[PDB]
């Protein structure tokens, strides 16, 4: 049965009626918060007098 | 919706008006029936008794 049966290519079109413009680029932003907190104080005591 | 293509046309604009009702229309055929076979000397060849 030695035979060619089938065949692939690798033919392409050219889009120059652009029918496929493939992957879509767009600006984006983010954006990131950081509030800063108190923290728990140090203390020492004296007396008054 | 898909392919972006420029189109050159041309948009035709007229009309045809007939005036006069009036025509003879003929039907001639058969020019190499006549001009290619015999007519005269054909037709007496079949006479032969």
């Amino acid at each position: 049965d030695l035979a060619v049966i089938g065949f692939e290519l690798d033919t392409r079109f050219t889009n120059t009626n652009r029918r496929q413009r493939g992957h879509l680029l767009q600006t984006r932003a983010l954006q990131f918060r950081h509030p800063i907190p108190m923290h728990a104080p140090v203390t020492l005591p004296m007396d008054t007098m | 919706g898909h392919q972006v293509t420029r189109e050159i046309a041309a948009i035709p604009f007229n009309l045809h008006v007939n005036n006069i009702p009036f025509a003879l229309e003929f039907k001639i055929t058969g020019f190499q029936k006549v001009m290619g076979e015999t007519q005269f000397n054909g037709k007496l060849a079949d006479l032969k008794p």
